[PDB]
């Protein structure tokens, strides 16, 4: 009921300027607030919070200090994100990046 | 593991290529035709790569198989024989 | 890009672990009894006797010599000479180590047929001696269970002295004449 | 002692080479690349068994470059040798501090102070040898050696062995 | 299940939960009054069997904190009497679907 | 020109993770280094005119990979490392999940 | 700071929306799994006027001589008369389309036609009678058995989610419900065969173009939802150019910091 | 890559491990001994003495040197040293999970002030979320300051049993800057807290309470929160600039690192010399400030390390933190090459999917292409035509990696060439380019536009494309990204191509329109006022690039 009355505000907001957004990207933004079991914020006491690896959390406001809790709390860093996949400059699995591509010897010599 | 190998039979993806793997796989075969790569599809007079790729996805003429990783770990090995590219 | 296994122990950070490698069967990290093959399954350590090893390699040469002839389309002293011909086609100049191991295993060969080398494996795989064990009794000639046991210092009693001379007396019987 | 070991090899391939008789070539570099080579820690990689049933497997392409890289698995016999291996072979050569004993593709020296007592230097016999009332080294006899240390080097392996302790020496 | 008027004092709350493998509930009698479920915006919750939860587990191939969550003192969850570690199936109203069954699993 | 914070944002919604990937690494700042197999730290000395490496205190002239991170990584790497703090880069994972 | 909260995000091979760690956040994007763009406002007739009206425009009865579809709209009209195995599919149809009308005024409160859904089945009809030559004399060929089996058939096909198991058939079947409610209360017998009069070769390629057109409208998994929802939000955000209470950018940073102390606190009471 | 060949496997990092440095772990790695205050200038020699910087760590001019690799400059990174301080000191960051976990075990003993024994206790060592756990244990024993020896039993508390051992009390510790200060109980005992103390304090917890404390006994020991040995960061990560001759250049860490030394020697002079015990603390107290300063200058402890100018110094914490900071200032936003920013002008005649980018900049940006079959006569024409003639070259990079400065080259109307090879030739046109407007808020801010080389000085997009881009032609700057690869240029077409972009998912509906001349234009030409005779009407049809032919 607050996943839905989140929704309703944040409609609300859109609508108080005059404008139109597709249910999907509020609705979105909206169960990612939620999902944490509660109401979660969206700043530095917010997401920076979560399991995430430590630097994609450090790309936001709490740097230096999170890269200490990073090497206080021996953390373990996925290279599953975006940002962390950025700083490492590599491709990422996002868009073009998600699957993976492989050539079959066999199709290979069947097309000739 | 090598397990999450996913048998050729049941799979959850769609027969469809998305927008994204063309777009990457014309893009690695252009990219390998430029590094002079052998060219399966009869060059009605191609010049440029990525039109040579794409008379290769249109006669399906490339060696090309994309793995698809599923969340957990798991993958669905697909060919571009294989999919559909309607679009 | 060099050689690679399969398999791998955890980065725990810490590198003490390399031990010494002994007489009594402290193999390497790889060479230990429970090696894993290609398919993913328990296998017993593989391990030659010299006679053994180059019939496996003479094998594989002949397989190779074979395998490029089809993609080709679209006593003692006689051995010498027939190894270095197929030496000389099957590699190129490189495997400098391999040729003089194949001299030195064709030299010191202990059996020279599949034949008796199959009935050695029958008598040797039938102690429950390890691999090496099985393998280094399969290259070394001896004639006394004292012998045995000092040139092998893993045995000691692991086998009977009598049982071991038993063995070792019907090794010299199975012994290949040149 | 010579042990089949199940090994795989990271072939890199470019797309020059992407023509149906792409399999030779991979199966060629495997057997340029590892074929004689020695390491440490599996030693002297003599020979690759089987050549048609090597495993080729599903090359994946980078996203740089069009290259493909390939775990090529195959099989072969290696050789690596250990302190207090027992192996018998034929010398090489001789001088006042020892001589060199060759077993299979490597050499273990013999120092003079591994060797018994008797066992006296001469070069004043070509080629210099060793004498006793009984045994006599020379160019290429053949002796019974126990390895007591291994130096691991380039794509070279080599060791120091005595015949002091009983059973050993010329045969 | 136990209706308390106005309060329950701390030294009688400690026999709540000191008798297994039975669970004591425990619901204000004014916070009772009006029943939650009975809102508009509240959908409906379902409570999940250990087959099921399997099952949703096993099908989609996750981990228990892969889940999005509901707190254990949520008003739905205490009035579904849900135990740390039980699944419910919200099938909701979407403007897009008509329905969308999402999943829950208890903190 | 700055292909900032904005340009990175657009470019991850839209998808084209090869061109990210070329516009951060290749046409940017672009960098290999010689990490080691045991302390994921740029420790190993790399004298590859005679293919000679090593990893000091780790005894390590073996397992050695090289890695394509982009000097201001390579950096923010040696500035964590100069307050005391460990970023171990491991090339292959254990987690799965 | 919206843009940073939803990074990761993205539509995995699954359908399922996630992000770096895993944990879901959506079972199937924006509930329907569509992508965005190929998505268009339509009409619901089901919903609004009258049960007479809608069953003027619905409700065909084979047996009642003013009831009968004139053998003018239908070749198989005259011999369709009293069939009650046909008849019984015409009552099917009907009780779907009620429990449709019942449906749709469940999921909206006001009764709002007028809904986002994949397929322009308005501009696929102009089109069928723009290819077809379609001409309101001559009667359809069509048998009330070809329409109703044709159209039942065809929602058999409209996939989303592939997987083999039962709680992904049921999940491919809540997501698509909305727009098969649409489907159908375009796909009557009534309107097949009269404001629209389709030949069976018109009505054959209008199915497989609705089949086509909502297959290609599905979420391409690797879609950067996440990043792609945030820019949605912050680019009419940034464009505000701006009974009392706080609306606009206060209301909207009251909500993304989740303000304990809100400045404007109101409650409506009915 | 960094410039030249290593046979060394190449992989991607999968794992990021973090952790602690152990002093004896910093000692092993260490390629210098530093022991030196000083920098260069041995005898005033311009050399670098063996002490602080290049002892062994890096070169300062262009010359070799990095112990045994050296490489020069470009290739090589920077080799670590250590630091032996006189005695341990704090870590800035970690002060207070060293007061938090000083809180949490006995001192003297090193066991955890709370057991199993107790049910919250039980309720806390449940969580297997290290910082959710220590969150939970820190709040639970901080009223605990007695180590209790024993312990009411799960049976009746009638039977007291030794969990473990000293009955002795525990101080309440407080902050103070740089140092901890605890007291215990008429009149409380107010101490002061050593590092030496709270180190051997830590080196006796048990691994059990290390790891249900939030740590790790391989990556993260607690005892390293307290350092003994600093690690001395090499000449990239703090740069000497010897301008020619006369002049030296230093850095502000590289002065830190020599005030740190400056201390320490003060320190140890003190230790061994005349100890009057509770007067070499000064230097001790003063190595605690430098060591702290050295990381971080914007402490609360006010005092900032000020250099002889007024300048607080360049501290470690301050070149991290964001918004043109290291992670957002040179990782997550960076400077680019291929890339152009000039003033855009509105074009009718030009088309929707195109951009006109200035032969001055299509001169200058260069795609690097491949010596293939299939163009290879083209290529050997732009080398021909060199880097003036607007269809040409700039350079000529090999297979070999060496590159060819056409201009430079006095046999570049000569040169032949053989496959495989990079013709690095002007911006041709049809070639895809990023042409984008700052600030980049929505997908549509970022669009991949195609090449049309025109000649006066303005990028000239197309009217109706004003629309996703949001700023008009009032003197309005845009940037232009040359993709170089033949796959990214391919991603470019496919995924951010102008005509795909016509179509926003935003709000389901189109973004780019028909506007301003053009719309008052089509709604004026659109009546039953509105007549035109044939004249007009054949050449109306003649604007037309897509007409039939049919009148
Ligand atoms: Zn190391
Ligand atoms: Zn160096
Ligand atoms: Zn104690």
């Amino acid at each position: 009921a607050g996943r839905a009355a989140l929704y309703k505000e944040v409609y609300n907001v859109i609508a108080s300027d005059g404008s139109y957004v597709n249910y999907r990207h509020m609705a979105l933004l909206v169960d990612v607030m939620t999902t944490q079991g509660g109401l979660t914020s969206v700043t530095r006491h917010g997401f920076n919070r979560s399991n995430t690896g430590a630097l994609m959390r450090c790309s936001f406001e709490e740097t230096v200090e999170i890269l200490f809790e990073a090497g206080a709390s021996a953390e373990l860093d996925d290279c599953r994100g975006v940002s962390e996949n950025v700083i490492l400059g590599q491709m990422a699995p996002i868009g073009t990046g998600a699957f993976d591509v492989m050539i079959d010897e066999e199709s290979l010599v069947k097309y000739m | 593991l090598k397990e999450k190998a996913i048998p050729k039979d049941q799979r959850a993806t769609t027969p469809y290529m998305t927008k994204y793997e063309r777009a990457r796989i014309l893009g690695t075969r252009a990219l390998q035709i430029s590094m002079n790569a052998p060219v399966f599809v009869d060059l009605e007079g191609e010049t440029d790569p990525l039109r040579i790729a794409m008379k290769e996805l249109a006669e399906k003429k490339i060696p090309l198989v994309i793995r698809r990783y599923l969340p957990d770990g798991s993958f669905e090995d697909w060919s571009v024989e294989e999919l559909i590219v309607d679009l | 890009v060099s050689t690679s296994t399969f398999q791998t122990r955890r980065r725990r950070l810490k590198k003490v672990e390399e031990e010494e490698n002994a007489a009594t069967l402290q193999l390497g990290q790889e060479f230990q009894l429970k090696q894993i093959n290609h398919q993913g399954e328990e296998e017993e350590l593989i391990a030659l006797n010299l006679s053994e090893a180059r019939l496996v390699i003479k094998e594989a040469l002949v397989e190779r010599r074979r395998a490029f002839k089809r993609s080709q389309k679209k006593t003692r002293e006689k051995e010498l000479e027939s190894i270095d011909v197929l030496l000389e086609q099957t590699t190129g100049g490189n495997n400098k180590d391999l040729k003089n191991t194949m001299q030195y295993l064709t030299n010191f060969s202990r059996f020279r047929d599949q034949e008796t080398v199959g009935a050695v494996i029958q008598l040797l795989k039938s102690t429950g001696l390890h691999p090496f064990e099985v393998a280094q009794l399969g290259s070394l000639a001896c004639d006394t269970a004292d012998e045995a046991k000092t040139l092998i210092p893993s045995l000691n009693n692991k086998i009977s002295d009598d049982e071991l001379e038993r063995i070792l007396k019907e090794l010299s019987n199975l012994e290949t004449l040149y | 002692m010579f042990f089949i070991k199940d090994l795989s090899l990271n072939i890199t391939l470019h797309p020059s080479f992407f023509g149906p008789r792409m399999k030779q070539y991979l199966k060629t570099k495997l057997l340029e690349e590892v074929e004689g080579s020695c390491t440490g820690k599996f030693g002297y990689i003599l020979c690759v068994l089987d050549y048609d049933n090597i495993d080729i497997q599903r090359g994946r392409i980078l996203p740089t470059d069009g290259s493909a890289e390939f775990n090529v698995k195959y099989r072969a016999v290696v050789f690596k040798p250990f302190k207090g291996e027992v192996v018998d072979g034929t010398v090489v050569s001789c001088s006042q501090h020892g001589f060199e004993v060759q077993v299979g593709p490597m050499k273990v020296f013999v120092t003079k102070h591994l060797m018994p007592q008797d066992l006296t230097f001469n070069a004043g016999s070509n080629p210099p040898s060793y004498q006793s009332s009984e045994d006599v080294i020379t160019i290429k006899s053949r002796i019974r050696v126990k390895i007591e240390g291994c130096i691991s080097q380039v794509s070279s392996i080599h060791a120091i062995g005595s015949i002091k302790e009983d059973y050993l020496g010329a045969i | 299940i136990f209706v308390y008027q106005n309060n329950i004092t701390p030294s009688a709350m400690k026999l709540v939960p000191s008798i297994p493998p039975a669970t004591i509930e425990t619901f204000n009698e004014a916070a009772l009054v009006v029943n939650i479920t009975h809102h508009e915006l509240v959908p409906k919750h379902i409570r999940l069997s250990s087959d099921e939860k399997r099952e949703l587990l096993k099908r989609y191939r996750l981990k228990e904190s892969q889940l999005p969550r509901i707190q254990r003192a949520d008003p739905v969850a205490l009035y579904l009497g849900l135990k740390r570690g039980e699944v419910v199936k919200i099938i909701r109203k979407s403007e897009t679907s008509g329905r969308y069954a999402s999943y829950r699993i208890c903190m | 020109l700055r292909f900032g914070e904005m340009e990175r944002d657009c470019m991850i919604a839209h998808g084209a993770a090869s061109f990210l990937k070329e516009r951060l690494m290749e046409a940017s700042d672009a960098f290999r280094v010689h990490i080691c197999g045991i302390c994921g730290l740029m420790t190993v000395i790399a004298k590859l005119n005679h293919n000679q490496f090593e990893c000091k205190g780790c005894d390590n002239k073996i397992d050695i990979y090289q890695i394509h991170i982009p000097y201001a990584a390579k950096l923010l790497f040696q500035e964590l490392m100069a307050m005391n703090i460990t970023p171990r880069l491991y090339t292959d994972r254990s987690r799965d999940f | 700071r919206l843009v940073k909260a939803l990074e990761d995000i993205m539509v995995h091979y699954d359908n399922t929306t996630r992000n770096s760690l895993g944990n879901v956040i959506q079972f199937i994007y924006g509930e329907d799994g569509m992508d965005a763009a190929h998505i268009e406002k339509q009409s619901l007739d089901t919903i609004g006027g009258s049960d007479a009206a809608f069953e003027k425009r619905y409700r065909v009865d084979l047996l009642n001589t003013d009831h009968t579809l004139d053998p003018s709209l239908l070749e198989s009209g005259s011999e369709i008369l009293g069939d009650l195995k046909l008849q019984v599919l015409l009552d099917e149809e009907y009780k779907q389309l009620v429990k449709d009308r019942k449906f749709l005024r469940e999921v909206f409160v006001d009764g709002e036609a007028n809904w986002p859904l994949p397929v322009n089945i308005r501009r696929i009809i102009q089109n069928a009678q723009q290819t077809f030559h379609i001409d309101h004399t001559k009667p359809s060929d069509l048998t009330i058995k070809d329409i109703v089996l044709g159209v039942k058939d065809l929602q058999e096909n409209l996939l989303v989610l592939r997987g083999k198991n039962e709680i992904i058939q049921n999940a491919q079947r809540d997501a698509v419900t909305l727009f098969c409610c649409l489907l159908r209360s375009r796909l009557a017998t009534r309107r097949v065969l009269q404001e629209y009069r389709l030949t069976k070769q018109a009505f054959d390629w209008v199915l497989s173009n609705i089949e086509a057109q909502f297959l290609r409208s599905v979420v391409h998994p690797g879609e950067m939802v996440g990043v792609l929802a945030a820019q949605s939000i912050g680019e009419p955000a940034t464009q505000m150019t701006l009974k009392k209470v706080t609306s606009g950018v206060p209301r909207l940073k009251e909500i993304l910091n989740v303000a304990k102390n809100m400045k404007t606190p109101s409650l409506t009471v009915y | 890559v960094g410039q030249q060949y290593s046979s060394a496997p190449l992989r991607t990092v999968k794992e990021v491990q973090f952790g602690l440095f152990s002093p004896e772990e910093v000692r092993a790695i260490s390629v210098a001994k530093i022991r030196f205050p000083e920098t260069m200038d041995e005898t005033q020699t311009r050399a670098k003495i063996g002490g602080l910087n290049d002892p062994r760590l890096g070169s300062i001019d262009r010359n070799l040197k990095c112990q045994t690799c050296q490489e020069g400059m470009n290739e090589c990174p920077g080799h670590f040293g250590h630091i032996d301080l006189a005695k341990p000191v704090f870590h800035v960051g970690f002060i207070a999970k060293i007061k938090k976990v000083c809180e949490c075990v006995c001192m003297h003993c090193g066991k955890l002030l709370l057991d199993e024994h107790n049910e919250l206790m039980r309720q806390a060592l449940a969580i297997k979320d290290s910082k959710k756990r220590f969150a939970a244990i820190w709040t639970l024993c901080k009223t605990k300051m007695v180590c209790e020896t024993d312990v009411p039993s799960e049976d009746d508390p009638t039977q007291l049993v030794s969990r473990g051992g000293c009955g002795n009390t525990q101080p309440t510790i407080r902050k103070d800057g740089l140092k901890l200060v605890g007291s215990w109980k008429d009149e409380p005992e107010l101490r002061v807290l050593s590092t030496e103390e709270i180190l051997n304090i830590f080196k006796h917890i048990s691994v059990k309470d290390f790891t249900s404390l939030g740590f790790n006994e391989v990556f993260s020991r607690p005892e390293w929160m307290i350092l003994t040995c600093l690690p001395v960061p090499p000449p990239p990560v703090r740069p000497s600039i010897s301008f020619n001759e006369s002049q030296r250049g230093e850095d502000d860490l590289t002065f830190k690192l020599a005030d740190i030394l400056k201390a320490n020697i003060s320190l140890e002079t003190l230790e061994h010399n005349g100890a009057p015990h509770h007067a070499i603390e000064e230097a001790e107290s003063l190595l605690q400030f430098h060591v702290a300063t050295y990381m971080d200058n914007d402490i609360a402890g006010q005092p900032q390390a000020l250099q002889k100018s007024g300048r607080p110094v360049k501290s470690i914490r301050a070149r991290l933190k964001g918004k043109e900071g290291r992670i957002r200032g040179n990782l997550m936003g960076k400077r680019v090459d291929f890339s152009a920013r000039t003033v855009i002008s509105g074009d009718p005649n030009l088309e929707l999917d195109q951009v006109g980018v200035p032969k001055s900049i299509a001169k200058t940006l260069t795609y690097p292409e491949v010596v293939t079959p299939y163009n290879i006569d083209r290529l050997t024409q732009l080398v021909r035509n060199g880097p003036n003639e607007h269809p040409g070259a700039k350079y000529v990079i090999r297979d070999s990696g060496d590159r060819i400065d056409l201009r430079y080259s006095k046999r570049a109307g000569d040169i032949q060439l053989q496959y495989g090879w990079k013709v690095e030739r002007h911006i041709m046109d049809n070639d895809p380019v990023l042409f984008n407007r700052q600030p980049s808020l929505h997908k549509m801010s970022m669009m991949a536009h195609r090449v049309k080389v025109i000649p006066y000085s303005t990028f000239r997009l197309n009217l109706s494309v004003t629309s996703p881009y949001n700023a008009d032609f009032d003197g309005d700057e845009m940037n232009l990204h040359v993709p170089q690869s033949e796959e990214t240029r391919a991603e470019l077409s496919q995924l951010c191509a102008v005509p795909l972009q016509i179509v926003s998912p935003q709000s389901n509906k189109p973004c780019m329109g028909i506007v301003q001349d053009t719309l008052c234009g089509i709604r004026k030409l659109t009546l039953r006022d509105t007549f035109i005779e044939l004249d007009q009407v054949l050449n109306m049809l003649y604007w037309v690039p897509d007409w039939d032919g049919v009148i």
